[PDB]
């Protein structure tokens, strides 16, 4: 049972730049590490079926080489066909175990959101619950959060998460994040407020509201 | 050209079981490991098991050990997954996909995935409510309507605006899956903000998969 | 540790079999054999070489 | 000499059989051989029936 990390998370190159991803077992499997393209609504292709082994079919962009333990993915002229998660997964040892992925975005234009804070409607409150809503909209690096706020404290559990798809021009994406109260403790806090922050952000948007407004 | 076809997907009730099973086509399944991996939704890939084709031995991830079994059957030259006491944990696509003898090389053919689910509350239309614009504007001009949608099960949902003929402006979440074993996502549509009191914004929520629908109408209010 | 090769007439370039024979140099300070000609030439006479 | 080991010889017949036989002989030279190997010491060989 070999275990293996890859990294980074994410990374950004544009149609035409470089790709790397590396991934590193945690006990050697020889080179036989293969690596998989996968889109959402695909099964991963399969690249790579050891460090040195490329499968037909695969363009010849796709080629890498080891250091040590690690083995380095990389592509050398990125085209739309290639934005996926890529996967490495080792075949040496059982169980076979496949890396975490990394995904691949298309490096255009840092921006702030446009930070829309939606206090809980009057219709959804006939839930019985209250969802305070803020979505960030078109911004870019990848990598946003919402600080969100519950009588101007900090709070952290009571919220939840989705995120969008990048545009295919600005490499921007919205974020959507809630903070889930019943209404009956929404009733009990006076104000409301979303702090954003992110990667790309040097001076974080607060928006806020009263309880009852909106 | 050889593929690899999936099939037998569908929901579970949590601790019940579901026989998965792919077909080879162009390729005899002998001298091959027939594998089984796992991709739960928000998840990357995990293995579960493998069999030789032609020795009928395998191997299981610990993870799934004494839960999931696999078998093989070179004469119909197609393999077997099946998956007993199946948890909302479970949930996920399950692929098939092969290799060469016991190991050392990484897997070559790949099916396409089908997506099995367990969940307490297997059969659900969604609960949708709006959200109230912004009476200031944004940077651009722009305002905001939205929507809510919560509670539905299966997934895929597909959510447009104004019955599907409002893309203009539409910005829209995907789904994930909520402890209540149920679905929910959310989405807005960006306008200049006069446009707002003008243009109609209805949520039409279609869910094939719960044969239903939901059309809601999100309108500015006093904010 | 070793697999057998599925070398066959319908594969792509990349895995059709090649044939390989590497030419290894000696490294001795005091060499002889597998000589070759310095760029060798003809025999000339009566005349200044 | 620098792991070559080399061989001069002549073989002609004898009167003298108590000494070696007298006068100048010059041998011939007949290999240098690229072998590597320390020789401080040896031994001849005969057949035996």
């Amino acid at each position: 049972d070999i275990q293996m990390t890859q990294s980074p998370s994410s990374l950004s190159a544009s149609v035409g730049d470089r790709v790397t991803i590396t991934c590193r077992a945690s006990q050697s499997v020889s080179s036989a590490v293969a690596w998989y393209q996968q889109k959402p609504g695909k099964a991963p292709k399969l690249l790579i079926y050891s460090a040195s082994d490329l499968y037909s079919g695969v363009p010849s962009r796709f080629s890498g080489s080891r250091s040590g333990t690690d083995f380095t993915l990389t592509i050398s002229s990125l085209q739309p066909e290639d934005f996926a998660t890529y996967y490495c997964q080792q075949s040496h040892t059982y169980p076979i175990t496949f890396g975490q992925g990394t995904k691949v975005e298309i490096k255009r234009t840092v921006a702030a959101p446009s930070v829309f804070i939606f206090p809980p409607s009057d219709e959804q409150l006939k839930s019985g619950t209250a969802s305070v809503v803020c979505l960030l909209n078109n911004f870019y690096p990848r990598e946003a959060k919402v600080q969100w706020k519950v009588d101007n404290a900090l709070q952290s559990g009571n919220s939840q998460e989705s995120v969008t798809e990048q545009d295919s021009k600005d490499s921007t994406y919205s974020l959507s994040s809630t903070l889930t109260l019943s209404k009956a403790d929404y009733e009990k806090h006076k104000v409301y407020a979303c702090e954003v922050t992110h990667q790309g952000l040097s001076s974080p948007v607060t928006k806020s509201f009263n309880r009852g407004e909106c | 050209e050889v593929q690899l076809v999936e099939s037998g997907g569908g929901l579970v009730q949590p601790g019940g079981s579901l026989r998965l099973s792919c077909a080879a086509s162009g390729f005899d399944l002998g001298g091959y490991s027939m594998h089984w991996v796992r991709q739960a939704p928000g998840k990357g890939l995990e293995w579960v098991a493998g069999i030789y084709a032609s020795g009928g031995a395998t191997a299981y991830a610990d993870s799934v050990k004494g839960r999931f079994t696999i078998s093989a059957d070179t004469s119909k030259n197609t393999a077997y997954l099946q998956m007993n006491s199946l948890r909302a944990e479970d949930t996920a696509v399950y692929y098939c996909a092969r290799s060469y003898y016991y190991g050392g090389f990484g897997m070559d053919y790949w099916g396409q995935g089908t997506l099995v689910t367990v969940s307490s509350a297997s059969t659900k239309g969604p609960s949708v409510f709006p959200l109230a614009p912004s009476s200031k504007s944004t940077s651009g001009g722009t305002a905001a309507l939205g929507c809510l949608v919560k509670d539905y099960f299966p997934e895929p949902v597909t959510v447009s605006w104004n019955s599907g003929a409002l893309t203009s402006g539409v910005h829209t979440f995907p789904a994930v899956l909520q402890s209540s074993g149920l679905y929910s996502l959310s989405s807005v549509v960006t306008v200049p903000s006069s446009s707002l009191g003008t243009q109609t914004y209805i949520c039409n929520v279609n869910h094939k998969p719960s044969n239903t629908k939901v059309d809601k109408k999100v309108e500015p209010k006093s904010c | 540790p070793l697999q057998s090769y599925g070398f066959q007439p319908t594969n792509g370039v990349g895995y059709q079999p090649y044939r390989v024979v590497v030419l290894s140099f000696e490294l001795l300070h005091a060499p002889a054999t597998v000589c070759g000609p310095k760029k060798s030439t003809n025999l000339v006479k009566n005349k200044c070489v | 000499i620098d792991g070559y080991f080399k061989i001069y010889s002549k073989h002609t017949p004898i009167n003298l059989v108590r000494d070696l036989p007298q006068g100048f002989s010059a041998l011939e030279p007949l290999v240098d051989l690229p072998i590597g190997i320390n020789i401080t010491r040896f031994q001849t060989l005969l057949a035996l029936h």
